[PDB]
């Protein structure tokens, strides 16, 4: 057999083995240093294409050599030593001198129309244009850069619903003409958003099928049925073909699909934004986080799509009520300009408006986002939630939004099974890891928070009582015995927040 | 409790 | 290997390399300069027919050599030199010019092609002519051809109902000669109306079969029941074959059917009532 | 015919039978030395190319002559003797020379063979790296290599549950570069995990595809239908590509499986909870314990996934609370860091206590293990249970934890010279490695802490209560007959001394 | 006893 190496050599002089060269005159040449069998030189000397004969070759040989010697010793004799000087020298580039391999026997050949191509038909989506993130896009795709030598290895895109980050993993394997061809020769792209257990499996049915050539895509059985074992075997076969495959996971929800990738040692990128599915996989892992948007990206993304930038001072403060009540997001972001009609900021403030007394719903939209509105997406993130932490979130309702809170200022509305409430903490967490619901800041003191988008989910979402329930059950411990936190001395009056509760007391009562 | 789960 | 060029002339000179040649007095000249090989020049050298040693030589030669040299500087040498002129003569109609002939017009009528065999295969309907909107049909023609360059694209000609949008598809694509041929190679014109969710599935089986040759039409199978990453990793696979293709999508109303014409990356005229 | 050298040498050389030759040269003087026939000669005369009688000439001329001599014979003459003193040359590194190269190394980065292609194809985890047990694994590589030269064996790398023996038989051929290759020519990592009784088949089904070439898997039948004899008959046939294949079989629960590899001769690397499924296999049966993690290697583990180590007293005393609590335990040591967050000791300690007054359920967590938590694991492992142990099991919860104990001081809780009570209590560590064998000073066994605090927030809440009755009682009747130190026989009347413990097990059965 | 083992 080959390996991973001196099949990429095969795969990128493809374009070449292509325009120039016949399996027919290599069989002969071939059977002799025994590399072959007659059913093997049968398969590939009657064959109706040459592109026939030609992959048939590829494939056979792939496992067949114990080396890539005799097909440098033959494209030689036959004239067609265009092409075994092309190996050869990648060979050489591959074993003696390393690294340099990239830049000189793989570089002169790039093609920003062969990219296209390699992108259509590993299904990678089409990346954004009016706006990219910079730096997050870079750093993917410098972390990239920095493990297509790894034999297997995960990268986390991870953050909030709507956050960004498949678009930013569209335009990550889009802007460079790098990463793919250079550091990986193909993609393998593919949309998860599995919950079901079968999921998980049907999942890696279709890389298999993602993998097999336009032949023998006819031959797919009812492999419908067939056990995960076989599956796997049969994609670790058909794996050889595909040489330094970048896989990008759009949107994994199962700790089950890192399992797969894991055990298939396949190199990921995978979107996702339940985080903690990253302890299922002893590797290689690598995490980058998509923040929501900061004040000035948002900004920048508003200029980057047509909209008219502020005057009045009320007028900025229309946009930056905007930015805080879509506490950083991408996507309803969009949802908003979308659904700004008129694009005066008059109608802005509108929205703005729309967006306390009818919730996200006052500006649902068809957006580039599969989703109409935000609550679509958190739907998803809270059926899978612990039943647990689906309370803890139910009950972070009856908060302040936008404001950095102490832990024993939630233990009060927080649920739970003495005298430590640090559970309410690690609820807290898991809930800020899995979803990016909350918002947890270790110092001055631990403390977490909700954002505003993440508030105004719960608001239009859970049970009117519980959100009045809340409210009370939080007057009751209320008395016991700015840039600035509330301190201790200042607890027992939450009533610095009477208008955001004020808010909720009057809507309870609709 | 929760509107159909949101 | 040679290029559209140099296999223009292998191709175009046929009926001249027919009259006076034979592959056996290049073989020993090609097993020479180094550009073929003893088994090379065997497949030619034991032939039959002189034909054989003719298609082969010309299906052989163009493996090994970087060029067509070795070809002109040996019919000259031959007294076969009325061939290696010719030859001579079109590189210099190459090489030494710059301009050639476009995609434009040489063996007229298109009148058949185009606007008979391309329209109706593609199913575009047959356009209205006792009145045009100018202006509309026109715009949509520029539009269009500004476009062609692009990888993929959409134009929406949006209005009411019985507006006439489709009426002017009809037109833009049947008016012009560029459209078709010059700006893109095919047509596909498919009519959507999808409401149901299985509409914009079994819309795209229709697109991979407006693709497939008129051979494995016959082959068809129960594909009914096979996954959407599948039909449209299919399409585009069965979308090498199909180089500038034109989309219509003739009255859409599902966003559906336009997240699938953006996830392949399609060239799409649309007609449509909502916008 | 030839042989491996030889065929290496009328291989090797092709670059150069290619440049200059011919066998018409040669078939007149091979008629002749009588070798070839006017057939064979005739086969090799009338072809076209020169690739043809040079292809026809080397597959045609290894039936016939016992060597490879009336060739070299022929070079030499013929002014082509650059290639005979080639062929002279390596005869004489091969007659004259008793030593060539072995299996070892010419063709170098096996970095992507064995370590990339075999053990993926075989369907070998992606051993862990962050950490590795040296002892162990060492012991794994070295005395598989004193095998390699067996035609069948079994190794049996068994502990408790979440003990580590997966992991470490994934490091261990994965590791070094002797077992695959050098010493075994394929591995194939099978997961067994069977317990219903159509799994042992289905599991050989899956060996005989981890068998079949890439080629055929097409092929594929409703095979489900077949009998045993004929799976197993199919295999060992299957079984002649496969010269010196390693076989894990990672999972083993019965000894079904282990019969199965047994009339199939089969090379056998066995992970597994249960010990005594060896004793289904008649032969070199050879063991190899895998003990719990020393309080030390504990420290190297919670050094190699980034943990702070202690400075203050009460800080590496809450440590060794983990290490004992969790009594050296990979997998829910592994759980407990994933669940550390902070990665303060202060954490760390909540969680000491979490575990206590939750069980296993305070630090359950997603980790690189199939289940969520080790409960879940040893779950299954009171399921296999004989019906009887399940019962002495499910009363030695009310013993002390991490203390060694007499077997009367057991025969008192233990149902039914009771002798008996330390038959169950060695089938029980034994198979599942759920209790402890100390033979002297006094035949004494002990329970753990995890192995405990399993059956705490498990077992029937009357049934502990009734437990700590039946004992107290008994200690009583005793009372009538009237450190590394053991309990002594003139002191079990008072259990008094585990009273800490003992009332905190009272207050949860009773509340 | 065993809850369900
Ligand atoms: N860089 C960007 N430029 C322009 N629009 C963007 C950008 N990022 C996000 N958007 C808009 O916000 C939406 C959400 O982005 P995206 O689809 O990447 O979300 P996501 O991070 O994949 O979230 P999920 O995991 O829930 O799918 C996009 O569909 C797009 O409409
Ligand atoms: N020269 C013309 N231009 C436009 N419409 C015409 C013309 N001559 C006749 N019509 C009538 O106008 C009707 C509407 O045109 P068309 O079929 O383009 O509607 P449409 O835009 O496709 O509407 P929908 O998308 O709802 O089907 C035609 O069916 C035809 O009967
Ligand atoms: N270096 C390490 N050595 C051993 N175990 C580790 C190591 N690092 C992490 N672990 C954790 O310990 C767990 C138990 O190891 P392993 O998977 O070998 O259990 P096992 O012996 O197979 O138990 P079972 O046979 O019951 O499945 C692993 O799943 C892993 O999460
Ligand atoms: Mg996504
Ligand atoms: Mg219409
Ligand atoms: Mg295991």
């Amino acid at each position: 057999m080959l390996c991973e190496i001196e099949c990429r050599a095969l795969s990128t002089a493809h374009t070449r083995l292509i325009h120039d060269f016949e399996p027919r005159d290599a069989l002969t040449y071939l059977e002799g240093k025994n590399i072959f069998t007659e059913d093997h030189s049968e398969l590939i000397s009657k064959m109706s294409t040459r592109l026939e004969r030609i992959a048939n070759f590829l494939r056979i040989y792939r496992r067949q050599a114990s080396e890539l010697g005799p097909l440098i010793d033959f494209f030689n004799y036959n004239n067609q030593s265009h092409l075994a000087d092309f190996l050869e020298d990648y060979i050489d580039f591959a074993i003696n001198e390393p690294d340099l391999l990239r830049p000189v026997v793989i570089a002169p050949q790039f093609s920003r129309q062969m990219l296209d191509r390699k992108l259509l038909l590993g299904n990678v989506p089409k990346q954004m244009t009016c706006y990219i993130r910079e730096y997050h896009v870079d750093r993917v795709i410098k972390k990239l850069d920095e493990m297509c030598d790894l034999d297997s290895f995960f990268l986390f895109l991870h953050g909030r619903a709507g956050s960004g980050k498949s678009v930013i993993a569209s335009q990550a394997l889009s802007k460079s003409d790098q990463l793919i061809g250079i550091n990986y020769d193909s993609i393998v792209w593919l949309k998860d958003s599995g919950t079901a257990p079968k999921s998980t499996f049907d999942l890696f049915t279709d890389i298999l099928l993602m993998l097999k050539s336009e032949d023998d895509l006819l031959n797919f059985p009812s492999v419908e049925h067939v056990t995960s074992v076989v599956l796997k075997r049969m994609i670790c076969n058909a794996l050889i073909d595909r040489p330094n495959t970048l896989f990008v996971f759009d949107d994994v929800v199962q700790e089950e699909t890192i399992r797969w990738a894991q055990e298939l040692r396949l190199r990921c990128l995978v979107t996702t934004r339940d985080v903690e599915i990253s302890n299922a996989a002893s590797q290689t892992c690598e995490f980058i986080e998509v923040t929501s948007l900061e004040i000035d990206e948002c900004y920048d993304f508003l200029e980057a799509y047509g909209m008219p930038m502020p005057v009045g001072e009320k007028e900025e403060d229309v946009l930056n009520k905007t930015i805080e009540l879509s506490s950083g997001n991408p996507a309803t972001l969009m949802m908003f300009f979308k659904s700004c009609e008129p694009k005066t900021f008059e109608k802005m403030a509108q929205l703005n408006n729309k967006l306390e007394s009818r919730g996200l719903v006052g500006v649902e939209c068809i957006t580039p986002y599969s989703y109409k509105s935000l609550a679509m997406a958190l739907q998803r993130c809270v059926e899978v939630l612990s039943d647990e932490d689906r309370s803890a979130l139910a009950f972070a309702v009856v908060m302040p939004p936008g404001v950095d809170i102490p832990v024993k200022l939630w233990s009060c509305v927080i649920p739970v099974d003495e005298q430590l409430d640090d559970e309410v903490a690690d609820r807290l967490k898991r809930l800020s890891k899995r979803g990016a619901l909350l918002s947890g800041k270790r110092m001055p003191v631990l403390t977490f928070k909700i954002d505003h988008i993440i508030h105004m989910f719960l608001k239009h979402v859970v049970d009117a009582q519980t959100i009045a329930n809340g409210i009370s059950i939080l007057e009751q411990r209320l008395l016991e015995i700015e840039t600035v936190i509330r301190p201790e001395d200042f607890p027992k009056f939450m009533q610095l927040h009477q208008k955001f509760y004020d808010s909720l007391k009057n809507f309870a009562c609709c | 409790m929760f509107n159909f789960l949101g």
